[PDB]
Parts: structure tokens; C-alpha cells; sequence
């Protein structure tokens, strides 16, 4: 057809694309992308981001960003145009969460967009332009679209967290945590795994802020923390390279896991803990023993904890007589 | 601290002693008490001796597979670096401070000799941490563009290649590193790939001099890497598949070539394709429809090794294109025929031999040849359905009805009769009806475009008619009468049947539909004047309908052309055989028809110059437009037999443009083309001229030495600059076949010297043309620092002396450099070439700097920078236009002054002074920095926001001067402090310039 | 079973086929490329009887004879012996290895004058 | 403080120019009195502090200084001159320390002397360009001023 007459017909579908309703979006958001060029990718890109809104009404916006994906699988120049579109923006309340979520959409299908993806997010978040309440209300609203992607998201909060500024480290960590709480049972082993390797790494930034996160998923949610247990007592095999504040604030959040329920699950990760210091009090090397006596009072505050029966009690005083003893 | 320093090197020494399968357990321990001391000196430690044992290795295994001294087996060599490998990484997981280390002791413009296949390969397995990837992969990118930069500064000089030794290059190492990976080496693999597809991403090609072969080199670099990895790696062939597939898939039209043609290689392996990852070539078929036509065929003709001999995928795809040609979305019906004609092009056999619950069964049915019939039938069928669509796919089915009726002689009927109804409904079949053509069917209105190509209609109906009655016959006979018909009528037309100069213009309706009817009277011209060349032999009275056939066509492009292109329709093989008969046909019979065309020196201009454009469309585009037109072995053989018809003409009788002077032009544009195409096949090529590559092109070389030495032997006046020019740009290709270790390349200097030393002219190009072919052959002969302080002399003896009261000797030692040329035209080409001597020496500085042979490569530096002071002594004291020369003279006058302070410091990190550095060191004050203040004085004293930038520019470069010689100055006291010989006594205390306004 | 024919019927139009799709690579490489496969070795460090060294599996005792020889005809003056039992010339050290070594060690062969 | 000074624009008011042409007078007076004090005041900390930031005041002084030139420089053309020629002076100075640096070989002063030179003589080329744009090109020019000690003895 004219080249004219088909722009001037998709100006007009695009001008009422606030008045239409939700089923027919896929479909004329699917003619709109493909009927595109070269010149027009990035100002047709850039109309459509402050003309969608978005605002069976999951499942029509999980096809909207089905099609969406489909439609930049093979295009990595209308991807590009999207985070134009993004980086060009200097307002806070333009971003949207529909903003955000596209970020992590393309992050996750193309591999070619992973570093200027990073890059742009650094700036808006330094800049506040990407904020804690706008992450908070993209997981809590549209966490069936990203749920697909955890190993995307978790990829990006890890890289995000090994940053220098803490406006980029404070994103990064509440990334584990809205991947934790609003994902399933797979994906939350692989955020406490991921956290795991942070703390054994070896940088002391690197290592307090996982450790701060691991106490906070702990809070919120103790029963997925009951069944990661395991993954959690693996660290102490690399006390090594860990300073003794940090080795403290680690055994106060594998003791307040232990000692938050009372279900059967806890009482045997409640005893695991102590077989491990019973055995470092008494290891041969000087620097165990003094990590026994840091986690065996660590362990005896939470325990005797005010909020305790006499058994209770008496197993708080048994503790403290083997560290006085040892 | 100390301790542990101490206890680490004595277990470094133990190394060498103890037994290869403890190693492993020795560092393992080793790491983790670096963890608590020493981290560099354990990684240097184990890097070094571990590419010892591969050096070692190396050598011994090097050789015949008879009894050899092979201290340690290849098998358990790579065995034992495998898990030494993984233990360093797996520390560096625990311990992030060791990775820095191992970057920082591996980071690279260096040789960093420190690099090797062992501490590559360690490298490539640290990218499995993605704090460490980047920055990793960025420095593999790096080390193997400078190792490339490398190559090509050492392979374009002779000074280089005498001092320097031959060393490894990364580039080597790495395609190695993926040899051994075979011996399990997983975790290699990963960033392997990774930085495969960087080196194409980052320097794939950008069409859209110096740079652009290190990048296509390091571009090729991927390729090798991925395509060997795919071979031996089966868990990450699926992996590199996609990628390809996803650079390839697209429409954004960015420059994909170089994805292509890995993906053509990778292809060649069609089970290891079809084993693992096949569904990501039926998904890429998938969106075949989406895709655009020019990228269907390049994708198409990418995977045609996998569907030569897979039909799982040649039904899958004849499924999609099947799918495709009945959507009625258009752009998906052009390409289901593009695929289509691919498919009837390339294979004589098509054909094969579901729900939930439906399941295919393995019928075991012969195959059954009529059935095939049918089947491609059906296909034919469709395509003739296609003939009504627009002009894009009507052109697609003429290029291709000539290969498939070449391919599918069984498709010959269906072919020819489809060609036939096409031309019925064009022609008409009255005997004294003029046109015979209906040009106005062929113009749709609607604005007006072009509906139906009539020339391209006749171009295939020609040339399948013409394989009809050579290759089946050992509808046709009326063909064969349509033809005559068509060519009696197009001879006695008068242009004005055509309705043709009315308005021909650019803008109005009448004038596009004049236009396009042009261009179809002259194509269509074109192809009868090729019909009429083979029937009926070589018959006078049809080559005079050649004649009368090419005046019609020559008319109607004078119009055209003054009021105001388009290629030509004759076949490559057509415009050989035409000008061998046209220029190199003695026999009698001959001789009467051909004494028609030979007396028409316009028809002569036509057919030399259509072969012009065939050799300039083999340079632009790789292939040729005609029937046979991607095919390189028939392309190259039309070359040579083009070649000796031009190379006669030329030689034999010597001189628009004149025929002789044309056919010089073609001569030097296919001797670039077969360079840049036919590489291999150049001693073939110089073989069908009419010893080995060197001595037959000496031969050539010497037949064009004497054409230019006629052209000097005429007056200034009578000079043919246009000739000399060409004669010089074909020696200069010619030249580049010589090998410089022979006495013909020492001829071909020797001459090139002479002629420059005794020829005076004055045009400006041939004396640059001159010079630069002078000066490529002495750099691979030897350093031209002497040549260049001769030239500087010339410079300075014609444009005299900036004293104003001193008189300068004319030395006069090369004629070619008159008081014309010697600026801006030869003193901006010797400033040029003193920039790459700088540049060679700055090389070797910086190896030098970084290795601590000294001694012998010492005297040679001082050496260069000592001629090339007296090269720069005779420019600042020359009077130069205010022009470019005076900008590029300040410019390298600060990059010879950078280059002796790096030396100057190179001495600094040496000298805890030998004699001739010192002379170097007094020439340098003696006989340059005084002159450089006068020549700034001599610059400055004589004489909207555009004029702003100027004037702030050009004060950048004399304080820029300034800046290098007090820099200079500045770390020559450093130095006469350090070594306790005073430098500054040579140096006269430095001019300041103050400013007084009159 | 991927496909199933007899060794005259490789030439026909559809068995041609359906070799095209079920010959793995591994017999295109010999078959089809002309590819020769690979040369293993055995290394072994000869020690006077009272310098490691790797060659093909099917050497000659011989070839070691004469190689020894001139690090000091050869069969004649030269005579070697592997786990003190006297070794055949003519033998190969795919043999040596597999019966008279009866060791999983790297194979040993002594060298001393006849 | 000199840095903080602004050129302006041409199509600022008269009287604007005036004092910005008077401000930068006092600054250079200024500089002329510190510097001139390392004649007497000639120890190595004290001639480091006046190699150093007497390249500053020149690299902010052309930077700022020049560019207002360019703007006033046919309306005020005996103040442009008069600001020139006592700057000049103070530049002159500035190349005998650099001199005297250099002669007793004095690696901590020899390492500020290249830079200086460079700025040194990017001040004349920068004036020739005020010229050039002022349609007053062939008035420039350029001479080989005499080398001197920091005293002001001639080096002969």
C-alpha cells in the first residue's frame, strides 16, 4: 500500500488505544510493531510508552506481554529503541510499572542487551528515577509475568549487588527480596543459593549486605527459610575468610531461623547448630574455639530471649556452662 | 608476611623434580596458603611453568610419528592443566582478591609475553564468574586486535622483520587453546564461545584501511573459534546455532556477511546439526514469511548444505513455503517463491519418500520418479501463477526459469510454454504492425510504476530457448520465428512507434512512463543484438541487424543521457565471446561479417565498456548479474579470456575515451579484482596470458614499464596524464604479486628509483602516484629514512630558506620533485611516511621498554631517529605554503620529539650513557631545536562561529610543539641526574616568543 | 533401528536418502571426508640393564634395536628385554605391553649389549 | 577567585564590560605582587607554589580573560592593550623562572615547567587569534625576548 496512507492508519489506531478495551491489545499492539521501519523504530517506540497503560484481566495482560515477546524475539533494534525511550525519560512519575517490567523482558530474551540494560539501570537508579515503591508495585501486581524469568532477575540482582554505590546495592538486595517472596519454591532456593556465594565470596561489602538480606528473609518469611536450612549451614565451611563481626551476624540469623518456630522442622536445625558449636569449642585450633564461644553466646541470647518454661531455661545455662567450661 | 614468601618460592622449585600427577594436590595447598600471604608470586609460579611444559611439548611433538624424546604425553599433559584449571577458579570463587591478581598480572599496547595457550585457556574458564567476565573477555578482545596490529606493522616493514624475532601471536594461541580443549575441557568452552561471538560482534564488517585488517582479522578469529568449537563440542553446538541463527534472523539489515558465512560452515556438518540442534532451524523457517526478500536469500542459500542432504528439512521448509505463498499477506508470497526457486534451482528430486493422538508411520515405498514429476510440477504450476504479481517477483522468475530449466530438464516444457503465454501477451503476431511489443501493457497506473520487465522477459526466454537447441533437441521453431519477427520490426521502427524526445522528465507522468519505455526499447535491443551474434553463425547479414539493432539502442541513450544507470542485459560468457571475435579473429569467413561491426568504432566504445561493467559489478558486489553470474569458476574464466583480448588491444596498437585507453581500464580493474577474489587461483590466471607467479608477472610488469616510459618520452604538452595515471595504478597492483626476496622485485625498485630521478612533469597526481609506488616498494625492501632525507633536500633547494638572506644548494636529486610538485604534493607524501618511521620506531621502544637482543636493536633506533633528524633539519629551516604543510611538519615535528623522549626514558628505566645515544642526544640540540624556534617564529611572524573554531584551532598545534620539546628537555635532566653525565650541555637555553601588537 | 539395507542396495535413489539422514558423522569422517583416525601412542623410557620416548603401537622392537644403536648391525650387537625376559625383534610394543609387561605402569624396556 | 570570574556576553550593557575590565586590571596587579616577591623569596617551596599556580592564573586567564577580549575590544582598545601589556610583564617573569628551574637542574621544579610552557605560549597563539577575529591580523606580531635570572640579570 501507500507508505503515507499506512502511517496515517496506524496514527489513528494508536490515537484511540487508551478507549479501547483489553482483548483486542495484543493483536493491534502485534500490527503496530510489525509494521514498522528503520527511521520510525524509535519515535514509534517512544509514542507507544506514554500511550499504554496497561490499567480475566491477568490473563489478557499475560497475553499482552506474550505477543510483546514474540514481536521482539527476532528485532533487537526495536528492543534498542525501548531502552532509548527509557534512558531519554527525566521524570520519576512517567516511570511506570509497565516500564520496569519491559526492562526485565528484554533483559531476559536477548542476551545482546544485557550490559546497556545494566548500564541505564545504574543511572535511573542513582538518579531516583527507579525507586523501592515502583519495584515494590511492579512484583506485587505483575508477578505471573515475571515469575517465567527468576534466573534473569536473579542474575541482574547479583550483578547489581557487586556495585560500589549504596543507592545500587540497596536496589540489588530488595531485588532478592521481591524475587523471594512473590516466586515459587525453585526460585527462592536460588536466591538463598545465590546469597551463599555472596557471603563466601570475599568482599567485606559484598558480604554484610547478603548477610542483611538473609536475616530479613528470615523475618518475613521463616518457613522457606526452614527448608533452606542446608544451604544456609553450609557456609559455616568457609569461616575462614570471614571477619568475626560477620561470623556473628551470621550465627544470629542461623539461631533466630532456628529458634523462630517451634515446628518439627526447626527442632532439628535447633540441634544441628548445636553439634556444630559443641565441636568448635572443642577443636584443637584456636581461632574455632573463639568462633565457638562467639556463636555459642549469640545462640543463648536468642534463646533466653524474653517475650520461657524451665526446660527452656535449663538448656540456656547448659550452654553457658560449656563456654565457660571450654 | 616474608615466611610465607620464602616457603612459596622453594616450593616453586620443587616443581621441576617432583612428579606431574602431584601437582594438583600440591596446588590446591598451595592456593590456600596464598590466601593468607603471598597471591601473585603462587599464580606467576604455576603460570610459568606450566607454559614451559606446554613450549616444551610443543617442540618434541613437532616432527615425524617415529621414535620421539617426548618427556611428557599429550594426553595427560592436558589432563593435569585441566584440573589446575578448575582449582585456581574454584579459589577464586573464595577468594576475590586472587582474581584481581591474576587480571592485573595478565593485563595487556603490550606483547605480554606473559600470556600463553595455559594461561588463555585459565582465563576462559574464570569467565564462569560473572564478577570477572567482562572484564576478562575484554582483555582476551584486546590482547588479540594489538597481536594483530602487531603482525601487520612487522609483515609492511623490512626494518622490522630484520631486528625483530618472529613470536607467537594470541590469535595462534587461542585457536590452540581450542584444540587441546578436546581433552575435556568443559569449563573452557563457555567463555570460549563468548569471546567468539565479541571478536564478530565488536570488528564484524560495517559497510552498511589500517584498521579494517586487524579487524577482519580478529573478526575471522571468532569465526575459527566458534566453528572449531562447534565441531568438537556437542553440549554447546546448540548454544552457538542459536546465536548465529539470532544475528542472522532479523530484519534490521544491519551488516551480517561474515554471520553467514559461518553459518554456512557450521551447516557443512549437516548430522552434527541434525543431531542436536535442529529445531532452531525449523523455528528460523518459521519466519522466513516475516522476513525480507534479500535476507530469505541469503539465509536460504546459507543452509543449502543442510538441505542437499537432509529431507526432513527440505520438507519442513517446502511446508513453509507451501504456507507462505497461499497467505494473503503479501512480502511472505515473494519469499515462498524465492524459496521455491531455490529448492527447483539447486535439486532434481523434491518431495518426501500431526494431533495429539496422530503419529507418523515409516512407509517403505520406493521411490517413485513420476510421482516427483508431479510434484514439481505442482510447484511450477504456482510459480506461473506468480507471473500477474508485481515487477519484484517477476524479475526473481526470469532470473531463475534459466537454472531451473538447466537443473530440471524435465521442467524444460513447462518452462518454455510458461516464457511463451508471457511473451504472447506483449507481442504482436501482425507482420507490419509497428512496435512489435506493447510497451504501454508493460506500464501499470495507478502514479505510474513498471509492471512487467519485457527485456528481462526476452533476456530468459533467449537464453532458455538457446539451452533448448544445444542440450535436448541433440513451440521452439515458433520461438525461434518470434525472435526474427521481433528484430525485423525493432530495426525498421522509427522511435516514433515507441512514442518517443516528448517530455522525458524526472518529475512528470509522460516523462516516468517515457523513461521506463526507454530503458525496456534499449534492454530489449540488447537482447537481440545477443540473439542475432549466435544464430546463424558469422553471417554478414545478420551482424548488420546487430548494427542496426545497437544504432536504435545508442540513440535512444543519447537522448537520455543529455537530457539528464541501468546494467546491461548481455551475458558475461556473450561479452568474452564478443570482443574475442570483435578484437582477435583472423578467420577468412569471418572476416567479411565482422569487417560490419569492426567499422563502427561506437559499437567498439559498447562492447569493451559492458565488459568494464561486469568486472566493476564482480568488485562491488562479488558476483555478476547475468545467466552463470554466480558462479566463480566460469566468472574467472570469462576473466581471463576478457583479459587477453584487453591485454592485445592494448599492447598491440597504442593511443569519448579511446579504445585502447579503455581497455587499460578494464585491464587494471580485473587485475584488483582477481587479487581481492581469485586469490588462490592467480598463477592460473597469469598462466592463461599469453615459471611462476613471480617471473610471469615480471613479464607483465615489464610490458607495462615500457608503455610508460613512451608516455615520458613525449612532451609536456602531448603527456597523457589520464594513461600515465592508469599505467601506474596497474604497476602498483602488479608490484604487489612480486616476492621481495627476488631479483625481480629488486628490478622493478631499481626501476621505479630511475624514473623518479630522471623524469620531470608536472602533473601533480603523477608525481604522488610515482612516489607513493617508489616508496611501497622500498619499505619491503629496506628503511627509507635515506630516500627521505633526499627528498627533503629537493624540498628545500626549490622552495628556498626561511633565513631570507642564506642561499641553498639545489641538490637536484630527484627530477620528479620540481618547484611545482615539492608543495604541498611531495613535502605532504615524505611527512607522511616519516609519520609510519615514528611509528616503527615507537614500536620498538615500547617492546623494549616492556622486555626489561638490546644492543643490535639500541644502534638501529638511534640509527633511524638519527637520519630521520637531518630528514627534519632540512624542513624547519624550508619556507612551506601556510597551507596543510606547515600543520602536518608542526604535528611530526611533535611526534619526533615524543619519540626521542620515550627513548629518553627507556633509558631512564636501563641506566643505573653509551656513545651513540649521546650523539643522538647532541644532534638533536644542535641542529633541530633552534631551528624548530626559528621555524615557529618564521610561521607566526609572515602572513560567523566557523572562523571562530579555525582560529582557536590552529592555536593548538605550536604550543603543542612547545609542550614536546620542554617534555623533551625535562627527562633529559632526569637522565643526566640519574646517569651523572651532564646532556644539558648540548642544549642551548630555550627562545620565548612574546607577543607586541603594532 | 534407524535404517536397515544391504550392502548392494547403498546405490538406489531411496536408500541414498535415508543414508544421507542416518549415517552419524563419525562414519562421514571416514566414508565420505576420507579422514584418517587418529595414531595412539604408547610412551615408554628405555633404561641401560644392569629418556622417555613415545612411538606408534605397532613399532618394531627393531626400530628401538637401532635407535639405541646409534646412541652407542644394531640387532645384532643390541639386544632388548622387558620384566627380565628376552624380547622378539620382529615384536611389536602393542604386544610388549599387553603380555610380557603384565604391569599398569608405563612400559619399561631395557637396553644391554648382546 | 579568577576562575569564578565569567566572560559574559557581547550583548551585555557598557558599563558591565568596564568593570570586568577593571576587575581582571586588579587581579593581574595582584599577581604581579606575589610573583614578583620569588626574587626575593627564592627557596625550592616557594618557586614550586609560583610554578604551579602562576601556570593556573594563566590557564584561567585565558580561559576567561581572553574569550571578554573578544567581545570588547573596538569600544575598549587602550584598556585591552594597557591589560595586555602589564599581563606581559608579569608572563615574562613566569619564563625566567622556568629558565632558572631548568638551569639548576632541580627535578621537583623541572617537572611543572613543560606545562607552563605550553600554557605560556598558548597565551600568545590565543592573542593572535583575538586579533585574527577582530580583523586585525597583520598587527601581530611576535619577537625573541631575552633570556634573564630571577634577579633580571641577562643570561650572556
Amino acid at each position: 500500500l501507500d507508505p503515507n496512507f499506512l502511517l496515517k492508519v496506524r496514527q489513528l489506531v494508536m490515537d484511540k488505544l487508551s478507549s479501547i478495551r483489553l482483548e483486542d491489545l495484543p493483536v493491534i499492539i502485534k500490527f503496530i510493531l510489525h509494521s514498522v521501519t528503520a527511521m520510525d523504530t524509535l519515535e514509534v517506540i517512544s509514542e507507544l510508552r506514554e500511550k499504554l497503560d496497561l490499567q480475566s484481566g491477568q490473563s489478557c495482560i499475560i497475553l499482552l506481554f506474550d505477543v510483546i515477546k514474540s514481536a521482539i524475539r527476532y528485532e533487537k533494534t526495536i528492543s534498542e529503541a525501548w531502552i532509548k525511550a527509557i534512558e531519554n525519560t527525566a521524570s520519576v512519575s512517567e516511570h511506570k510499572v509497565f516500564d520496569l517490567v519491559m526492562l526485565f523482558i528484554i533483559y531476559s530474551t536477548n542476551t545482546q542487551t544485557k550490559k546497556y540494560i545494566d548500564r541505564v539501570l545504574r543511572n535511573k537508579i542513582r538518579s531516583g528515577c527507579i525507586q523501592e515503591q515502583l519495584l515494590q508495585s511492579t512484583f506485587s501486581v505483575h508477578y505471573l509475568v515475571l515469575k517465567d524469568m527468576c534466573s534473569s532477575i536473579l542474575s541482574l540482582a547479583q550483578s547489581l549487588l557487586h556495585s560500589l554505590d549504596q543507592s545500587i546495592i540497596s536496589f540489588g538486595s530488595l531485588l532478592y527480596k521481591y524475587a523471594f517472596k512473590f516466586f515459587d519454591t525453585y526460585c527462592q532456593q536460588e536466591v538463598v543459593g545465590a546469597l551463599v556465594t555472596h557471603i563466601c565470596s570475599g568482599n567485606e561489602a559484598e558480604v554484610d549486605t547478603a548477610l542483611d538480606v538473609l536475616l530479613e528473609l528470615v523475618v518475613l518469611n521463616p518457613s522457606a527459610m526452614m527448608m533452606n536450612a542446608v544451604f544456609v549451614k553450609g557456609i559455616l565451611d568457609y569461616l575462614d575468610n570471614i571477619s568475626p563481626q560477620q561470623i556473628r551476624k551470621l550465627f544470629y540469623v542461623l539461631s533466630t531461623l532456628a529458634f523462630s518456630k517451634q515446628n518439627e522442622a526447626s527442632s532439628h536445625i535447633q540441634d544441628d547448630m548445636h553439634l556444630v558449636i559443641r565441636k568448635q569449642l572443642s577443636s584443637t585450633v584456636f581461632k574455632y574455639k573463639l568462633i565457638g564461644i562467639i556463636g555459642a553466646v549469640t545462640m543463648a541470647g536468642i534463646m533466653a530471649a524474653d517475650r520461657l518454661s524451665d526446660e527452656q531455661c535449663t538448656q540456656v545455662t547448659s550452654l553457658l556452662q560449656l563456654v565457660h567450661s571450654c | 608476611a616474608e615466611e610465607v614468601e620464602f616457603v612459596v618460592e622453594k616450593a616453586l622449585s620443587m616443581f621441576s623434580k617432583m612428579n606431574l600427577q602431584e601437582i594438583p594436590p600440591l596446588v590446591y595447598q598451595l592456593l590456600v596458603l596464598s590466601s593468607k600471604g603471598s597471591r601473585k608470586s603462587v599464580l606467576e609460579g604455576i603460570i610459568a611453568f606450566f607454559s614451559a611444559l606446554d613450549k616444551q611439548h610443543n617442540e618434541e611433538q613437532s616432527g615425524d610419528e617415529l621414535l620421539d624424546v617426548v618427556t611428557v604425553p599429550s594426553g595427560e599433559l592436558r589432563h593435569v592443566e585441566g584440573t589446575i584449571i578448575l582449582h585456581i577458579v574454584f579459589a577464586i570463587k573464595l577468594d576475590y582478591e586472587l582474581g584481581r591478581e591474576l587480571v592485573k598480572h595478565l593485563k595487556v599496547g603490550d606483547s605480554n609475553n606473559n600470556l600463553s595457550p595455559f594461561s588463555i585457556a585459565l582465563l576462559l574458564s574464570v569467565t564462569r564468574i560473572q564478577r570477572f567476565q567482562d572484564q576478562v573477555l575484554d582483555l582476551l578482545k584486546t590482547s588479540v586486535v594489538k597481536s594483530f596490529k602487531d603482525l601487520q606493522l612487522l609483515q609492511g616493514s623490512k626494518f622490522l622483520q630484520n631486528l625483530v624475532p618472529h613470536r607467537s601471536y594470541v590469535s595462534t594461541m587461542i585457536l590452540e587453546v581450542v584444540k587441546n580443549s578436546v581433552h575435556s575441557w568443559d569449563h573452557v568452552t563457555q567463555g570460549l564461545v563468548e569471546l567468539g561471538f565479541i571478536l564478530m560482534d565488536s570488528y564484524g564488517p560495517k559497510k552498511v584501511s589500517l584498521s579494517r585488517m586487524p579487524n577482519q582479522h580478529a573478526c575471522k578469529l571468532g569465526a575459527n573459534i566458534l566453528l572449531e568449537t562447534f565441531k568438537i563440542h556437542e553440549m554447546i553446538r546448540q548454544e552457538i546455532l542459536e546465536q548465529v541463527l539470532n544475528r542472522v534472523v532479523t530484519r534490521a539489515s544491519s551488516p551480517i556477511s561474515h554471520f553467514l558465512d559461518l553459518l554456512s560452515n557450521i551447516v557443512m556438518y549437516a548430522p552434527l546439526v541434525l543431531q542436536s540442534c535442529s529445531s532452531k532451524v525449523t523455528e528460523a523457517f518459521d519466519y522466513l514469511s516475516f522476513l525480507p526478500l534479500q535476507t530469505v536469500q541469503r539465509l536460504l542459500k546459507a543452509v543449502q548444505p543442510l538441505l542437499k542432504v537432509s529431507m526432513s528439512m527440505r520438507d519442513c521448509l517446502i511446508l513453509v513455503l507451501r504456507k507462505a505463498m497461499f497467505a494473503n499477506q503479501l512480502d511472505a508470497r515473494k519469499s515462498a517463491v524465492a524459496g521455491f526457486l531455490l529448492l527447483l534451482k539447486n535439486f532434481k528430486v523434491l518431495g518426501s519418500l500431526l494431533s495429539v493422538s496422530q503419529v507418523h508411520v515409516d512407509v517403505h515405498s520406493h521411490y517413485n520418479s513420476v510421482a516427483n514429476e508431479t510434484f514439481c510440477l505442482e510447484i511450477m504450476d504456482s510459480l506461473r501463477r506468480c507471473l500477474s504479481q508485481q515487477a519484484d517477483v517477476r524479475l526473481m522468475l526470469y532470473e531463475g526459469f534459466y537454472d531451473v530449466l538447466r537443473r530440471n530438464s524435465q521442467l524444460a516444457n513447462s518452462v518454455m510454454q510458461t516464457l511463451l503465454s508471457q511473451l504472447k501477451q506483449f507481442y504482436e503476431p501482425k507482420p507490419d504492425l509497428l512496435p512489435p511489443l506493447k510497451l504501454e501493457a508493460c506500464i501499470l497506473t495507478q502514479k505510474i510504476s513498471l509492471q512487467e520487465p519485457l527485456d528481462y522477459l526476452l533476456c530468459c526466454i533467449q537464453h532458455c530457448l538457446a539451452w533448448y537447441k544445444n542440450t535436448v533437441i541433440p513451440f521452439y521453431e515458433d520461438l525461434d520465428d518470434i525472435l526474427e519477427s521481433i528484430t525485423n520490426r525493432m530495426i525498421k521502427s522509427e522511435l516514433e512507434d515507441f512514442e518517443l524526445s516528448a517530455d522525458f522528465s524526472q518529475s512528470t507522468s509522460i516523462g516516468i512512463k517515457n523513461n521506463i519505455c526507454a530503458f525496456l526499447v534499449m534492454g530489449v535491443c540488447e537482447v537481440l543484438i545477443e540473439y542475432n551474434f549466435s544464430i546463424s553463425s558469422f553471417s554478414k547479414n545478420r551482424f548488420e541487424d546487430i548494427l542496426s539493432l545497437f544504432m536504435c539502442y545508442k540513440k535512444l541513450s543519447d537522448i537520455l543521457n543529455e537530457k539528464a544507470t541501468s546494467d546491461s542485459l548481455l551475458s558475461m560468457k556473450f561479452v568474452s565471446s564478443l570482443l574475442t571475435a570483435l578484437f582477435r579473429d583472423s578467420i577468412q569467413s569471418h572476416q567479411e561479417s565482422l569487417s560490419v561491426l569492426r567499422s563502427s568504432n561506437e559499437f567498439m566504445r559498447y562492447a569493451v565498456n559492458v565488459a568494464l561493467q561486469k568486472v566493476q559489478q564482480l568488485k562491488e558486489t562479488g558476483h555478476v548479474s547475468g545467466p552463470d553470474g554466480q558462479n566463480p569458476e566460469k566468472i574467472f574464466q570469462n576473466l581471463c579470456d576478457i583479459t587477453r583480448v584487453l591485454l592485445w588491444r592494448y599492447t598491440s596498437i597504442p593511443t569519448g575515451k579511446s579504445i585502447s585507453l579503455l581497455c587499460l581500464e578494464g585491464l587494471q580493474k580485473i587485475f584488483s579484482a582477481v587479487q581481492q577474489f581469485y586469490q588462490p587461483k592467480i598463477q592460473q590466471f597469469l598462466r592463461a596470458l599469453d615459471v611462476s607467479v613471480t617471473q610471469r608477472t615480471a613479464f607483465q610488469i615489464r610490458q607495462f614499464q615500457r608503455s610508460l616510459l613512451n608516455l615520458l618520452s613525449s612532451q609536456e604538452e602531448d603527456f597523457n596524464s589520464k594513461e600515465a595515471l592508469l599505467l601506474v595504478t596497474v604497476l602498483t597492483s602488479l608490484s604487489k604479486l612480486l616476492e621481495p626476496s627476488s631479483p625481480q622485485f629488486v628490478q622493478m625498485l631499481s626501476w621505479t628509483s630511475k624514473i623518479c630521478k630522471e623524469n620531470s612533469r608536472e602533473d601533480a597526481l603523477f608525481c604522488k602516484s610515482l612516489m607513493n609506488l617508489l616508496f611501497s616498494l622500498h619499505v619491503s625492501y629496506k628503511s627509507p629514512v635515506i630516500l627521505l632525507r633526499d627528498l627533503s633536500q629537493d624540498i628545500h633547494g626549490h622552495l628556498g630558506d626561511i633565513d631570507q638572506d642564506v642561499e641553498v644548494e639545489k641538490t637536484n636529486h630527484f627530477a620528479i620533485v620540481n618547484l611545482r610538485t615539492a608543495a604541498p604534493t611531495v613535502c605532504l607524501l615524505v611527512l607522511s611516511q616519516a609519520e609510519k618511521v615514528l611509528e616503527e620506531v615507537d614500536w620498538l621502544i615500547t617492546k623494549l621498554k616492556g622486555q626489561v637482543p638490546n644492543q643490535p636493536v639500541e644502534k638501529a633506533i638511534i640509527m633511524q631517529l638519527g637520519t630521520l633528524l637531518t630528514f627534519f633539519h632540512e624542513l624547519v629551516q624550508t619556507a612551506l605554503p601556510s597551507g596543510s604543510c606547515v600543520d602536518t611538519l608542526l604535528k611530526d615535528l611533535c611526534k619526533m620529539y615524543t619519540t626521542l623522549t620515550a627513548l629518553v626514558r627507556y633509558y631512564l628505566q636501563v641506566c643505573q650513557i653509551p656513545k651513540n645515544m649521546e650523539k643522538l642526544v647532541k644532534l638533536s640540540g644542535s641542529h633541530l631545536t633552534p631551528l624548530c624556534y626559528s621555524f615557529i617564529s618564521y610561521v607566526q611572524n609572515k602572513s560567523v562561529a566557523t572562523a571562530m573554531a579555525r582560529v582557536l584551532r590552529e592555536t593548538k598545534p605550536i604550543p603543542n610543539l612547545i609542550f614536546a620539546i620542554e617534555q623533551y628537555e625535562k627527562f633529559l635532566i632526569h637522565l643526566s641526574k640519574k646517569s651523572k653525565v651532564n646532556l644539558m650541555q648540548h642544549m642551548k637555553l630555550s627562545t620565548s616568543r612574546d607577543f607586541k601588537i603594532k | 533401528t534407524l535404517f536397515r539395507l544391504l550392502c548392494r542396495d547403498s546405490g538406489g535413489e531411496t536408500e541414498s536418502m535415508l543414508l544421507n539422514e542416518t549415517v552419524p558423522q563419525w562414519v562421514i569422517d571416514i566414508t565420505v571426508d576420507k579422514n584418517m583416525p587418529k595414531f595412539n601412542k604408547i610412551p615408554f623410557y628405555l633404561q641401560p640393564h644392569a629418556d622417555r620416548l613415545s612411538a606408534s603401537d605397532m613399532l618394531q622392537v627393531r626400530k628401538v634395536m637401532e635407535h639405541v644403536y646409534e646412541k652407542i648391525l644394531a640387532e645384532e650387537k643390541i639386544e632388548l628385554l622387558c620384566q627380565d625376559q628376552v624380547l622378539d625383534p620382529n615384536m611389536d610394543l602393542r604386544t610388549v605391553k599387553h603380555f610380557i609387561w603384565k604391569s599398569g605402569g608405563d612400559l619399561t624396556l631395557h637396553y644391554r649389549q648382546k | 577567585t579568577v576562575k569564578k570570574i565569567e566572560p559574559g556576553t557581547a550583548a551585555d550593557s557598557q558599563q558591565i564590560h568596564e568593570e570586568k575590565l577593571l576587575y581582571w586590571n586588579m587581579a593581574v596587579r595582584d599577581f604581579s605582587i606575589l610573583i614578583n616577591l620569588i626574587k626575593v623569596f627564592d627557596s625550592h617551596p616557594v618557586l614550586h607554589v609560583c610554578l604551579k599556580y602562576g601556570r593556573l592564573f594563566v590557564e584561567a586567564f585565558l580561559k576567561q580573560c581572553m574569550p571578554l577580549l573578544d567581545f570588547s575590544f573596538r569600544k575598549h582598545r587602550e584598556d585591552v592593550l594597557s591589560l595586555l601589556e602589564t599581563f606581559q610583564l608579569d608572563t615574562r617573569l613566569l619564563h625566567h623562572l622556568c629558565g632558572h628551574s631548568k638551569i639548576h637542574q632541580d627535578t621537583r621544579l623541572t617537572q611543572h615547567v613543560p606545562l607552563l610552557k605550553k600554557t605560556l605560549e598558548l597565551l600568545v597563539c590565543r592573542v593572535k587569534a583575538m586579533l585574527t577575529l577582530n580583523n586585525c591580523r597583520e598587527a601581530f606580531w611576535l619577537g625573541n625576548l631575552k633570556n634573564r635570572d630571577l634577579q633580571g640579570e641577562e643570561i650572556k
